[PDB]
């Protein structure tokens, strides 16, 4: 009978979490993925001029 | 005429001064009657109330 | 305020208590500093006279008694809660000056 599942492993990381006006998480930034998201995490801004 | 004040506007700002006022934006909540709000207001969720 | 049912405590940027849900009555009651304001006293100098006026910061001249301790403080302080010499400025409500 056709079914599938996925197994992944967690890791101690730093995340930047965005909350909307409704109180739900709509986007996240991995602070240790790439230098762009790392700069977004340190500057605490999802955008950057 | 661009730099002199005109009687058409309620304020005495000129055309150049009106453009300078509109080109300044605030990253914080502005100083406009902010204690008229934050009292008896349902939407008391902003930076200048807090 | 629109409250998610799977939440109990609402906070602000400063991590203080902003909105809470009463477990008995399901209504949203906002935790606020109880009608605060700023007081600055304007005087012409004690060498001339003892008459003074009080300036309230940014508040209206209508909710000034429910902001100040109108029901708690002494009548000497309560002559400045309301009176005939009430003027509304952009900086706030001024009491004492004509
Ligand atoms: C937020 O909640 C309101 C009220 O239920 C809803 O209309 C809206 O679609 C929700 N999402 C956004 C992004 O505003
Ligand atoms: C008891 O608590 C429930 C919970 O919401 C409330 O609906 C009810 O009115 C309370 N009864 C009394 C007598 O306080
Ligand atoms: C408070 O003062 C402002 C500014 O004059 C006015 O627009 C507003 O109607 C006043 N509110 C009350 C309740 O008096």
């Amino acid at each position: 009978g056709a079914a599938a599942y996925y197994v992944g492993y967690l890791q101690p990381r730093t995340f930047l979490l965005k909350y909307n006006e409704n109180g739900t998480i709509t986007d996240a930034v991995d602070c240790a993925l790439d230098p762009l998201s790392e700069t977004k995490c340190t500057l605490k801004s999802f955008t950057v001029e | 005429s661009q730099i002199l004040p005109d009687p058409s506007k309620p304020s005495k700002r000129s055309f150049i001064e009106d453009l300078l006022f509109n080109k300044v934006t605030l990253a914080d909540a502005g100083f406009i009657k902010q204690y008229g709000d934050c009292l008896g207001d349902i939407a008391a969720r902003d930076l200048i109330c807090a | 305020k629109k409250f998610l049912p799977f939440q109990q405590f609402g906070r602000d940027i400063a991590d203080t208590t902003d909105a809470v849900r009463d477990p008995q009555t399901l209504e949203i009651l906002d935790i606020t500093p109880c009608s605060f304001g700023g007081v600055s006293v304007i005087t012409p100098g004690t060498n001339t006279s003892n008459q003074v006026a009080v300036l309230y910061q940014d508040v209206n001249c209508t909710e000034v008694p429910v902001a100040i301790h109108a029901d708690q403080l002494t009548p000497t302080w309560r002559v400045y809660s309301t009176g005939s010499n009430v003027f509304q400025t952009r900086a706030g409500c001024l009491i004492g000056a004509e």
